């Protein structure tokens, strides 16, 4: 299920915001690493966190 | 202010003057010279020299400021920043307040009225 | 009557940081023994600059360094053509004479400059300013005089232009003005009552999730299971929807032989 | 034994790993960066066959 | 391509990444169209401040001395 956080969404709505989610829902696409599984993938696995690009503790000293 | 990734090469070429600078995309190749490992994402890398801009910033995470960022793959990239948002700003000025000094322009050579024509 | 030092000596303090560019093992060992011995060295040399002393550049080895130019495009053939391609390359290759001849200003950027008119011009123009402020317009036509006969004929030229230039500057700052001031379909009514009390940082990823589907952890305990339902319900309101969809218009670049429009290029091939 | 005895299937996975944007996206995908397409994403590979000069209708 | 941090900071690319698919990157450079005309003309409101300030009128007649740097050649 979807899961809470501090990052919310724009929406004034409910039914606009789960519209939202179905709509990301959807595009998703599985990629495990483990064997015996309906999504597989050995290699070509995504990763599901975004990177972001800060700077660092030496760059700020 | 330019609000694509991308823009025609021929619309910052000066018409009426000898062309010594052009407008060129990211230089992308440079991407490839820093050793270290980073990770950069492809959409970022077309928008105007803020790829120069990500790759100072991970060449000043990786090492500092002092004696180690002093590496040839490091100070292109901040020179590389530096005079692509000073070059872009120029473009950017001269495109807003000197528009028909460049090709495909309606004003670089005005195309008269009928009017003007006596027929 | 200590020489002054600049600001770059006390991040450094010292006057001989034997910077050198070339990451080689021979040439770092030998700053590093350099730059120890550079107090008692006969042989060392500045890299920061003071007063009293002028100083180097980065070193390169044994030559200097300098920075790649900014790719430029500009060149100029000798024998064949051979385009030049700025960004297939690193390093430029060095211009050969029966190869090329590359655009002029390796290091330069772009700038706007003015020419300084002649000084009795100008005092011909703080006389006619202090003259209308005192006397008036109307009282002036002495002193406007002699700028049109003291002033030569190219700077009243650039007087003249500078005028039409500015008027052209003013319109377009103004209709920026307009295009800013002009209240959109999504903001009728809305006043300075119905903003958010929300700043910058309301906006950023922290407070507002942005929109990706990895931002975060919120879909990390999706399941293959809720994924097919959520396809059914996107499905199930495409079911209003796909009755509306734009009729196709006629190719205006129809014509080959004909100046085709600027129009915004597709978004794939 | 389904791929390998179709006949579009061969062109349908080449046209897509020919095309160097659907790899840089598929690319990025990897690394983290994913989201919800439009109708227009989805036939990205539909344009690129028919740039290319292939007769792909529905796009 | 004027106004480069302003944009970029209104895309958001200093603290998230962009869409990764062109249609609503694209959509996103557009959106800031607004923001950038409504920026650019707040900057050019600023009252005038004496000129004679930090800088000494160089129309003065007192400058006409056209005086050269005496040097010693070394
Ligand atoms: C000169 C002759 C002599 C020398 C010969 C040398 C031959 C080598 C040259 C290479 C030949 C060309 C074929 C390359 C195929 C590409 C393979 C590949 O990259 O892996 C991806 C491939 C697919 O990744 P995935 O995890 O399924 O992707 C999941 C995502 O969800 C996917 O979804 P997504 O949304 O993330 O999209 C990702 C995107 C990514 O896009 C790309 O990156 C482009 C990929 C390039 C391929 C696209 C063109 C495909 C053309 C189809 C026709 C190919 C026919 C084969 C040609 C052979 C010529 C005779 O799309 C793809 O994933 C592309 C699909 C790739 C499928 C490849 C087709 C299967 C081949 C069918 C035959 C199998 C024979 C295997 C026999 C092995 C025996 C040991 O990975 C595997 O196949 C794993 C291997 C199979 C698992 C079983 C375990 C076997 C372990 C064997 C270990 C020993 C290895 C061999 C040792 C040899 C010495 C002893």
């Amino acid at each position: 299920p979807v899961k809470e956080g501090q990052a919310k969404l724009w929406f004034s709505t409910k039914e606009e915001a789960d519209a939202y989610d179905d709509k990301m829902i959807s595009n998703i696409e599985l990629k495990s690493q483990d064997y015996e599984d309906e999504n597989f993938s050995p290699v070509f696995n995504r990763k599901t966190q975004e990177y972001f690009l800060e700077p660092s503790e030496k760059f700020k000293s | 202010t330019i609000f694509a990734e991308t823009w025609e090469a021929s619309e910052y070429q000066y018409r009426n003057k000898a062309n010594l600078k052009t407008l060129p995309v990211n230089h992308l190749g440079k991407l490839a010279e820093l050793k270290f490992d980073f990770v950069e994402y492809k959409a970022h890398q077309l928008i105007a020299c803020h790829l120069y801009e990500r790759m100072t910033i991970h060449c000043m995470n990786q090492y500092g400021l002092f004696k180690d960022f002093y590496r040839p793959e490091c100070l292109d990239a901040q020179y590389y920043f530096k005079t692509c948002v000073e070059l872009n700003a120029a473009y950017g000025i001269q495109k807003k307040f000197f528009p028909e000094h460049f090709v495909g322009s309606p004003y670089a050579r005005p195309v008269p009225q009928f009017q003007q024509l006596g027929l | 009557k200590a020489p002054g030092q600049i600001y770059a000596y006390d991040i450094h303090n010292t006057h001989y940081p034997y910077v050198n560019i070339k990451q080689d093992s021979q040439t770092q060992l030998l700053a590093s023994f350099r730059r120890s011995i550079a107090s008692i060295n006969p042989f060392s040399y500045r890299q920061v600059p003071s007063q009293d002393r002028a100083a180097f550049g980065l070193r390169w080895g044994n030559a200097w360094y300098a920075p790649n130019p900014y790719p430029n495009g500009i060149h100029f053939d000798r024998v064949f053509p051979t385009h030049y391609d700025p960004l297939a390359e690193t390093n430029r290759t060095k211009a050969n004479l029966q190869l090329i001849k590359y655009a002029p200003g390796n290091y330069s950027t772009l700038v706007v400059t003015s020419e300084k008119l002649p000084r009795p011009c100008i005092r011909t123009i703080q006389n006619y300013r202090r003259c209308q402020m005192v006397n008036g317009t109307e009282k002036c036509n002495s002193e406007a005089q002699d700028i049109l006969a003291i002033c030569p004929n190219w700077a009243l030229d650039h007087m003249k232009e500078k005028v039409r230039f500015y008027t052209k500057a003013l319109a377009i700052n103004n209709q920026t003005y307009i295009r800013a001031m002009q209240v959109e379909e999504y903001n009728q009514g809305r006043t300075v009552a119905d903003v958010a009390p929300k700043t910058w940082i309301h906006g950023t990823r922290q407070h507002l999730r942005p929109d990706t589907m990895w931002a975060d952890d919120r879909y990390t305990n999706i399941t293959q299971t809720e994924i097919n339902e959520a396809i059914k319900r996107v499905e199930a309101r495409k079911a209003r929807e796909h009755e509306k969809k734009p009729v196709e218009q006629a190719n205006v670049n129809a014509n080959t032989g004909e100046q085709p429009v600027r129009v915004e290029k597709s978004l794939y091939p | 034994m389904a791929f390998l005895s179709g006949s579009a299937t061969y062109d349908q996975l080449a046209d897509y790993a020919s095309y160097n944007h659907a790899m840089d996206v598929n690319q990025d995908q990897q690394a983290g960066l994913d989201s919800w397409m439009s109708e227009k994403d989805k036939n990205m590979v539909k344009y690129y066959q028919r740039s290319l000069g292939k007769k792909v209708e529905g796009i | 391509m004027d106004n480069y941090f302003t944009a970029i900071t209104l895309l958001g690319l200093r603290d998230q990444n962009l869409p990764p698919f062109k249609d609503a990157r694209l959509q996103r450079y557009k959106s800031i169209k607004k923001m950038i005309d409504l920026i650019e003309t707040t900057t050019k409101l600023a009252p005038p401040m004496p000129v004679e300030l930090f800088m000494l009128n160089p129309t003065d007649p007192e400058w006409d001395d056209d005086m050269t740097y005496p040097t010693i050649t070394h």
